[PDB]
This record gives structure tokens, C-alpha cells and sequence, in this order.
């Protein structure tokens, strides 16, 4: 069929299907404080994390999002859920990856991407190697735990070398900083200035996931979930993440 | 052509890949390598996910890429 759908929707055939059958489904929503949350089922909570996060980030959307955005914050989920469904080609039902998710809806952000840089360095026995990373990339940043100690100082083998390795970052201007775990959860203090986190408990195989912010739990199943500034998480995220570098 | 990986932990591993390769071609060389089930793996290029039915060139992927290695979570 056509492909100004599929390209104005951002979906293959494939997913497009699931899309249009994710449009029957109907998600009942409340208020807690000023979050919209979306009820528990049918393993949602990896829609609902992600939800709940961006709105914790004041993030707002482009393209046929936008829209979707906007209907699902005055209280009809439904076009917006059913992309995110689409967009890892999950069915309702499915259990599946909040970090994921939140990838896929990054590339529609309204964000300056265009502005959005990393400065960083990359130190070895080749020497000391100065590089920058722009755009959607600066902002998306894989780690080993989310918090900006395990952002800002990183470590690996080079493989010309043979020796351990040192990645820094010497400089940031980003429109948000979204942290994501590269081994699971970890458990770590959270910095305080993130505006939000993912928590993920029980196996990375059959989870439970609930985002915190404003020191609150927003688990849509446990509604008592407690806050905890420890906890083992998978996703941090800033808003406005500027810094600039000092190292002696 | 010659890209990099970041594993789980972080460690950087070499792989021999071309840009016809598919993301599920990686994954079974990452596997190789890192003994790490494909069914357990997320590929991150650029802040971009990869995803299994498409290759390396789809994604306009060059030589000496990093790519980021995941672990993928499966939470409800
Ligand atoms: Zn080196």
C-alpha cells in the first residue's frame, strides 16, 4: 500500500498493521498530583514508564506525535499508545523495553538536535584523542548505570593499544540527557538533578518497571510503590544538561 | 569492513562485518564472541535501535562504527 502513510506515520508494513489494530484499544486514565497515569494492564508498564517520563521532562513531539501527544495529556491515549506498541512491533500483551521505547520516540522529539553537542576524550597508550558527537546521538547515551558519575568518566580496552582506556566528557549542551542502562538494571543513588528515572525490579526476562519523579514512585500497578533515591534503575533523564570541563 | 562493539559492560570488542550484513548477523557474531543470546540483545547505533530484519547499510553504517550493545529488558 501507499507509503505516504507509512512514512507519515514513521512505520514499515509490518508495524503498520499492528498500529492500526492497537487503535481499537481503549486506555483508562487518572490523575496523581500532576502526572496523567495510565491504568495498569495487560503488562503496560513499559508504555507507562515512558509516559510518565516525558511528561516529568516536558518533552512535546513532532510530526503526527504531536498530535498523538496532545490527545493522549487531555486524556485519550489511544493513537499515541498504539505507535508506541507499533514501534517495537509488540503486540498489547506483550512485555518489552521501556529504553527502547523511549529510543524510538526520541527520533520525534521537538528538540534541538541541531544545537546538541558532547565534547569528549578518549585517553590510551595511542595517545589523547578530542572528538564531539551531535544531535540525537549527544543526547542518547548508553551507560552502566544512570547516574553522571558512571556518564562523565567511562572505561574500555583499545583494541590498537591493548591498553585500558579513559572516555570523558569535557563539555555538554544538550536539550535532556537520557541515560540508559547497558547491563540491566543497576543499582545506584540517582543524581538530583534528574528530573526523572526508570526503576526496573524482578527479571530482566519477566519485569516490572515504574518511574519516579518529583520524589514520587509512579508505578501504575503498586500505588503505594515507595520512592527511593536508591534504587535499581535502568533510565535517568535531564532537562536543559549543560557542563563544561576542568580535569588537572 | 572492520566496526566496533560496546559490550554489556562496556569492554570494546572488533567484529568483520559488511554492509550487507543484517542486524541478526551481528547479533550471531556478537554471540560468537560475547556468548550472548540474540533474543537478549538490543543494538544501538547512534542513539538509533537496529533492528533484526534490516542490514548494516540500511542503516547507513561505515567502517569502523561503534555500535552499543544492550542488554534487552522484557518488563510488564
Ligand atoms: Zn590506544
Amino acid at each position: 500500500t501507499d507509503k505516504s502513510i507509512l512514512e507519515y506515520y514513521g512505520l514499515d508494513a509490518q508495524k503498520y498493521v499492528i498500529y492500526l489494530q492497537t487503535l481499537a484499544q481503549k486506555w483508562n486514565v487518572q490523575y496523581r498530583d500532576n502526572f496523567l497515569i495510565l491504568e495498569w494492564r495487560d503488562g503496560n508498564s513499559w508504555i507507562s514508564s515512558a509516559i510518565v517520563l516525558l511528561q516529568a521532562a516536558k518533552i512535546r513531539f513532532k510530526g503526527f506525535l504531536t498530535e498523538a501527544w496532545a490527545k493522549l495529556l487531555g486524556g485519550d491515549p489511544t493513537d499515541f499508545v498504539a505507535w508506541c506498541y507499533a514501534s517495537c512491533t509488540a503486540k498489547v500483551g506483550d512485555f518489552s523495553d521501556a529504553n527502547w521505547l523511549l529510543a524510538n520516540l526520541a527520533e520525534h522529539f521537538d528538540a534541538d538536535y541541531t544545537n546538541a553537542f558532547l565534547k569528549k576524550r578518549v585517553s590510551c597508550n595511542c595517545g589523547i584523542k578530542s572528538y564531539e558527537l551531535r544531535g540525537l546521538e549527544a543526547c542518547i547515551q548508553p551507560v552502566r548505570a544512570t547516574n553522571l558519575l558512571h556518564f562523565k568518566t567511562q572505561y574500555s580496552n583499545c583494541p590498537t593499544c591493548g591498553a585500558n582506556n579513559t572516555d570523558e566528557v569535557i563539555e555538554a549542551s544538550l536539550p535532556y540527557l537520557l541515560l540508559f542502562a547497558t547491563d540491566g538494571p543497576a543499582t545506584v543513588d540517582c543524581d538530583e538533578d534528574a528530573v526523572g528515572t526508570v526503576v526496573f525490579v524482578g527479571s530482566t526476562n519477566s519485569g516490572h518497571c515504574y518511574t519516579q519523579a518529583a520524589g514520587q514512585a509512579f508505578d501504575n500497578l503498586a500505588k503505594d510503590r515507595k520512592f527511593g533515591k536508591k534504587s535499581p534503575y535502568i533510565t535517568a533523564m535531564y532537562t536543559r544538561f549543560a557542563f563544561k570541563n576542568e580535569t588537572s | 569492513m572492520q566496526i566496533f562493539v560496546k559490550t554489556l559492560t562496556g569492554k570494546t570488542i572488533t567484529l568483520e562485518v559488511e554492509p550487507s550484513d543484517t542486524i541478526e548477523n551481528v547479533k550471531a557474531k556478537i554471540q560468537d564472541k560475547e556468548g550472548i543470546p540474540p533474543d537478549q540483545q538490543r543494538l544501538i547505533f547512534a542513539g538509533k535501535q537496529l533492528e533484526d530484519g534490516r542490514t548494516l547499510s540500511d542503516y547507513n553504517i561505515q567502517k569502523e562504527s561503534t555500535l552499543h550493545l544492550v542488554l534487552r529488558l522484557r518488563g510488564g
